[PDB]
């Protein structure tokens, strides 16, 4: 519900929020062979992916409308490499513009400085390479190494 | 005597259309001016330093 690709990066962090008709046992195995697929990746750091909650209580809906009536439901929490295309592209999106200061004199007209907007642009050109070093597999030297396979 | 008049003159005159002068603000140009300025001097190409 975020439309970044999840293929396209590493989670780092999980918290999955079950409500209705859930055992623990059945979570317990249902995150086991969500965490066994690598495929499912997460950045080789992580160990321990997973939060969880589990609410005794069904969500409700309102009468008449287009959300219809479950026996169970989950709510999920994730962090992920895979956004930094996202951030990405409002880089790319704010970059085209103030590259011609298109816009700019309504924001400057409010008194707002031209030293503000650029170090905005600066803080995210610092968050592109926040994403980018977490999405790293913890490299130390001037390689990586494995086992006999993976 | 001798009879059958004097002499008497024609009245007839040459004509001329006197050189004359008159405005002309048409007359006073012979080029058109050059274009207003096409170029931008806003843009920049956004190095992070």
């Amino acid at each position: 519900m975020v439309k970044c690709d999840p293929r396209h990066g590493k989670y780092m962090a999980c918290c999955l929020l079950y409500r209705g008709d859930v055992v623990p046992k059945d979570v317990n195995a249902a995150i086991a062979t969500i965490k066994t697929k690598r495929s499912i990746q997460f950045v080789d750091w992580c160990p321990t992916g997973f939060k969880v909650g589990i609410n005794y209580q069904p969500p409700t809906v309102v009468p008449g409308g287009d959300l219809a009536k479950v026996q169970r439901a989950v709510c999920m929490l994730s962090n992920t490499t895979a956004i930094a295309e996202a951030w990405a592209r409002l880089d790319h999106k704010f970059d085209l513009m103030y590259a011609k200061r298109a816009f700019v004199h309504w924001y400057v007209g409010e008194g707002m400085e031209e030293g503000e907007f650029s170090e905005a642009r600066e803080d995210m050109a610092a968050l592109e390479k926040d994403y980018e070093e977490v999405g790293v597999d913890s490299v130390e030297g001037e390689g990586e190494e494995e086992g006999e396979e993976y | 005597h001798v009879p059958g008049g004097g002499s008497v003159q024609i009245v007839y005159k040459p004509v001329d259309l006197s050189k004359v002068t008159s405005k002309c603000g048409s007359l006073g140009n012979i080029h058109h001016k050059p274009g207003g300025g096409q170029v931008e001097v806003k843009s920049e190409k956004l190095d992070f330093k």
